[PDB]
């Protein structure tokens, strides 16, 4: 699973078998990470218009 | 991969297969190429039931 993204502690609970984690879209917005199983919580870098 | 969705659900059976919505999590997915056409349960307890 390569992006970018800001890494960042998650509160949702993955399930044992649950690896990954898409949102209602298509977005991984989770990750469990290899090691240290954590739930972490990807969410996209704040760009915007200027 | 030979999916096993195991639920052991802690509920009670006033009626068989109860009302209500139970999901099951997978608990072994084991990897094996073969062709199952057939099926059959075991009680072989010695003293079976
Ligand atoms: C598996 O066994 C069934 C029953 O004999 C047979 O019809 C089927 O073709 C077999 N599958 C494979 C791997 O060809």
């Amino acid at each position: 699973l390569t992006g970018t993204g800001v890494l960042t502690e998650s509160n949702k609970k993955f399930l044992p078998f649950q690896q990954f984690g898409r949102d209602i879209a298509d977005t991984t917005d989770a990750v469990r990470d290899p090691q240290t199983l954590e739930i972490l919580d990807i969410t996209p870098c704040s760009f915007g218009g200027v | 991969y030979f999916k096993i969705y195991s639920k052991h659900t802690p509920i009670n059976l006033g009626r068989d297969l109860p009302q209500g919505f139970s999901a099951l999590e997978p608990l072994v997915d084991l990897p094996i190429g073969i062709n199952i056409t057939r099926f059959q349960t075991l009680l072989a307890l010695h003293r079976s039931y």
